[PDB]
């Protein structure tokens, strides 16, 4: 009930927390307290992203409603943010977007599995390119960099500290005592 | 037992599935029965419910090697991999029991989780699979290889005189 | 429930428990509470450290969000504060960390296993060292002793008994009846 | 359950149940516990044991935390106080540690396992050979016999009832119809 | 659901139930019951018995509460007082222990098990002979038999019902009606 | 959810339900509504049957707590009211027994099992003898039957509709409307 | 969490549901909310089906009740109503049973299994063939469809659509729009 | 049965997936058969998916140790280890079935839960390995030993021509002559 | 078979895990070979990735008992224990394959609850174990008893040619070489 | 086989855990081996680590009644039963490989829910099992029965050279060139 | 196998519990024993730790039904049904060694779920199982048949003298001088 009850609290502050894996039901989560707090379109949200990642069609939601509340979205990073969940770091409002100094980021390229008939084969991984593209150039359009910076880059996996992501264009700033 | 004295007579069954270690025996016997006598033909009986792909090419390019005649039997069912180790054998020589089915598709496959690009690998893998065992089914058939490409798409199965007329046997028999 | 009424009612005097080992939705509950602790600047709050340990990414957050805000945090010590739990024991603010007299304190390096292909096996080693000598000079700033000293230290297990670790720097003082 | 509401009602009373195999989770409860209602000084405490014993690192916090504040701690045993439940049992006030008639007590040497490589078992066996000395000394402090005594005494298992415990130093008194 | 509120609102009248086996949560609970009711010490409490025994320790622990008040206890034995539930059942006060007209009741020997090096084997050996022939002094006291009668009874299990149980001193008398 | 409102709201009406197979927790909340539900004794009381069986002794206690109070219990059979189910259907108030029509109703002797050394297993199969022969003792003096009826007739599995069971003496009257 | 409120509010309204396959708890949950409901003699009653099947007894009882009342009641097919659950729609008061324009409508004689002596599967079998003929009278009265007729039918598994549904006279018409 | 006269033959079956028992059974044939004639070539037959690193050292080892030509042929597939010793007989006889697929890629492993230094010493270990198995291929193969590395980044497939071309297969048999 | 004819040329094949039964057959085996001729050689072939303690400490002694000389062929790997008996072979007759490994650490163990008087006496036996088992890695190498102390701390895995620097082996085979012939 | 050429020379491998099945295969080898020639020696080879209690007796009676000299030889680890067994052969005939250990310690064993009578009863005898313990250990030892007792308390372990002295063995073999 | 030539001397090992497959085997070897020879003496070696009742009944009645002499020797141990076939050897050659034990206690046995009727029965038929083991104790020992009774309530243990005493045995073996 602890848990809970500061949430609420939180909540009340305009706080909002992705702590654990990305799935339907966390994405169902944020998306419903990003539409209660779209009620106020002068303030702004805070978002507290620190996770190893998730669910693709769970960020693609939760991205999608970031772009559609038309609100400022503060995201900051404060443990691990990995795979999707550095996706979700960047998807913040320019400018508003942070890592703590101690804050670690992750990039690679999306992994799933594929079982099925030769013709079912072909579709699910011409689908799983034509994801991988479209993942490649959102990180390219958010962050300063060409496609081809990022589809090397994220050929198998790219590790960063909080000023290796400030300098990369990752984010905007970190905080320390702020 | 039986089976070994089937050898000596020459004949050799594939009653089990496809798998590697059914291959190799089966290779083996093939080579020790081309070395007693290299003149007179070796009888393939086919009870498989399918296979392995790498079995299926090991035992059609064994076939293919050897001078004695793969004179191709077929009871009961001969579906996937055992239906292409039929229609492999010496033209005239493949024929099945009046009420045998056999069933032909498209490969199926199964692979973990992994990245993008090794799933696109296995993509092409598969693919190259599919069109190989194709080119087999054309060139050792008379139906064209577009209606066998058509045709793969979902299992289809046939009889005895369905496969005749599909020109993956030769004549039927019924009793001697 | 009646841990739950305790709980609240602790927390509406500042008092924060970490009674188990440290992972995602712990570290996400603890940084909550000290977000909605941080309303009021001139307070303090007291934290109490049992616990043996637990993932290093979590435990960064907490630090993390324990040098974000400017109130002053007292850290205690019961039971034991083993690994990563003497991590967060002796990042209190200097002169407000303590340890009850039977306390011991264990020290070790990190440890988490790979698996993988050869190349990403590698980034995960490199990675590994690097989060090794990042704890070995953060804990090194945090006590005095030294880089050399700390690293020599950390390559077993290490035990210290109150006086032991008020005379190693690891705290401050060790607290009696107060 | 109706456990919760008669547990608060009787904790409103300054009853303190204890009880179960100890590990963290009652530990950190009765600590916290005992934090609240230390904001009254004096008042005292009642705490009623019937245990089979725990972990040793949670007693010692429960024990530290008794010792750390003024409010006398009048302990009450009954069925069964054994393991290191009678040593929590035995660390009560002087006068106010108690045990009900035909309630059975019990004293033994700790266990615990080893595993790894030569190194790190020597470094915890030496470890377990501090912590059963620290254990030894503190039971013969509090019980007033020596320490070879409670040495000899604990070394493979020794059983009391009322009134031997009583004339031994575990029990102060044995209390019946109030 | 109902549960709670019906026993809750029971519990607030005069009653408290047994009506599960004997062990430690639900002595605790029990205890707790007769603490609380012992606040006004003129009303009496109805316990009513329905288990096949128990744990003896938390029996144990329940009969010394029942004897610590000087509350009268009304014992009622429904469908079946077997082992501990019989011996609780014949602890209440004289002339208050009562059972169904169809209630049944059984007697025999406490059971166990022995694990360990043969010191230790002997030592708990000696000790469930001295819990037998106390609770065999104790069963003998508190229904009226001699020692050495009851010693001998008590070999195998043996039944009663409402009729040869009063008659043999188990219980005081037997209502149908209230 | 709903359930625990609909059932205190109709125990807000005297209604009792005894669906699902009787064990030792459903016998003691149905003997806690009865206890609570004597409060007013010029009052009459519904039960409704839907067991298919149960525990022996759970039944024999539900049944004699219902004789205990002097309040009417009708008792209103529907689905199966097989076993014990038809042996508490049978043990209402006489004149106050219904079926609903499309409510079956079996008859058969007790089952149980038998495991030990030979004493005990002759000590339980007298046991059991003495358990089945009161069974039916009490269904012929409940039901109005012979004896020697009853017991020729529960032999194997007995199956009645309403009719066969009011003509048979176990209910009544079959309602068809209020 | 929604459910509890959301089926108050709906019973509030007096919408029924049964969208689960039918046992013992939901037929007690049906019996409870159509007997509280029944305490207003002049307002009908709406219920839906979306199940499965269910057992033979709690379709019985369900039934029952229905008639039992005076109350009228709104029996609705949404989507899969099979076996039972037909039934149970079909067994609502003439003139007032609907089911949703794409809904489907099966109809199929019990199934069970045997197990037991030669003697008992005999009795079991008999019993089967009378509640099969029980059920075959019963769906012909209400279905207006001669025995021979349905007990021709029933043998396989023949489905159905709305439109045949009110041809054949499961139900009386279809409801689309308010 | 139709294996010990393979074995009479001085031919040796490698059908199972390469681990300590299966080596060391083949090196006692190697061994064995070499005792026998030092002079009549020993024909080994690759039927396998692979195995592990040690097993394929031990193998490649004792194969290159005896006297008498090893004569190998690609039989069905050869993955990972299989394509090593496959591509490890004598120059000149090393041949497939026409029909066949060659299989490499860098080495996977798996470490156990340890603390740092026991996991970089492993990193340390593997490496090694990865390192040489690039080597040995390079040594028995015309290919390039920078494309080694590149292309055994992922799964590499090829056929009997494309093993040929590559540099692992002298010729491809197709008919008995 | 294959091994019944190296077992005919008097060579012992050791390709397991080093446990009793394998201990048990190895030394009935060396019983039986020195019992045949205390004269001729004794061929151990190792392939094993380690194992028991005891079981080693037993082939150890059965090898160093046993009158002809014992020539020790490193094949594959030699993990925790079969290194110690690849280094136990006769001086200068102790050889491996060029892509070999050998790998040394210290002794893991573990033991089940008990008490801390049982939990000191295991203790104090894996420290003894530990002990032994650098004494007989000095004896039988180059290197001195500290520098064993220092490297077995966590695995060292050597080469052929570390190895034989290290002092475990003496050759490293490369191909099969025929005698000189010269009547 | 070279488990069938020992035999041929009378020699006896127990390498695993003492049951049922080995005692008696035990049992019937000595068997055969008096039956065969009654008057040469029967050599015992002890690689084992313990094992029940009844199937040590078993085997003690069968190499006492047995007339012909028993010599034990310890090669690996000889705990608990096996300990007993070594020491049980004939004076000046018994042996350890010179880097072994011997392991005794009192019995340990378990037993099933039951009434208190019953665990009285398996309480005393696994005391008479524990006092003939100490006197077949003190009847082939040199060493005085109240050691014994404090010794075998705890988990006690004996190198060749604390075995000779304490009494098991007779002799630590190094090598065969030097006798 | 040692096994084999034992029985050419005529002797049977009982070293596994008593069930079907060992009564069985049992049979068999005594049938056969006494085809080859119907004079000379047939051993039985015990060291079973007890078994079922049915094969108790069975193996007794053969012992009995052979005319042939048999002795028997418990060697290890010998508890319930091991000890009636103790007990069930030709009197004057039952011997134990020094240091064994002879257990003897009531049958233990289980039912199944069903009605008080097959309750009933299974029970009455432990009664006429019990009875008969008291009653085929008595017969085969010198003690009063109410001592047998009143001793079998609970598990008790012999040692061989005790055994000797009891009249379970004859000779205790000491050593072969």
């Amino acid at each position: 009930g602890l848990g809970d009850q500061v949430y609420n609290r939180l909540l009340n502050e305009r706080i909002i927390f992705l702590g654990q894996p990305v799935d339907d039901d966390i994405a169902n989560k944020i998306t419903a307290q990003l539409l209660l707090l779209a009620s106020d379109p002068e303030k702004d949200i805070y978002l507290y992203i620190n996770s190893p990642g998730g669910s693709i069609t769970a960020g693609m939601a939760i991205y999608d409603t970031m772009q559609y509340i038309k609100n400022d979205v503060v995201t900051i990073a404060m443990g691990l943010a990995a795979a999707m969940g550095q996706f979700l770091l960047s998807a913040g409002t320019p400018g508003k977007r942070f890592a703590l100094p101690n804050a670690e980021i992750l990039i690679h390229q999306p992994s799933a599995g594929l079982a099925g008939s030769a013709s079912d084969i072909k579709i699910h991984a011409e689908r799983l390119l034509h994801t991988k593209k479209r993942m490649a150039e959102l990180t390219s359009q958010h962050t300063g960099q060409t496609i081809e910076q990022i589809t090397r880059d994220s050929d198998r996996d790219r590790w960063f500290d909080a000023f290796e992501a400030k300098e990369y264009g990752l984010i905007d700033d970190v905080m320390t005592t702020a | 037992d039986p089976y070994a004295k089937l050898f000596e007579e020459r004949v050799i069954f594939l009653g089990v599935q496809i798998d590697d270690a059914s291959a190799n025996d089966v290779m083996a016997q093939l080579l020790c029965l081309e070395s007693m006598d290299p003149d007179r033909d070796i009888s393939v009986y086919i009870n498989s419910p399918g296979g392995s792909f790498t079995a299926l090419t090991a035992i059609y390019d064994t076939m293919q090697y050897v001078k004695p005649d793969v004179q191709t039997v077929c009871m009961g069912q001969a579906a996937a991999a055992a239906a292409v180790l039929l229609a492999a054998g010496t033209p005239g020589k493949r024929m099945a029991l009046p009420n045998a089915r056999v069933l032909i598709h498209q490969p199926y496959s199964e692979t973990g989780r992994g990245q993008v690009s090794d799933l696109e690998i296995a993509a092409n893998e598969i693919l190259r699979m599919r069109s190989q065992l194709e080119d087999m089914l054309a060139k050792h058939s008379t139906t064209p290889v577009e209606k066998i490409r058509e045709d793969i798409e979902r299992d289809k199965i046939l009889t005895a005189e369905d496969a005749l007329s599909y020109g993956l046997i030769d004549q039927v028999i019924s009793t001697r």
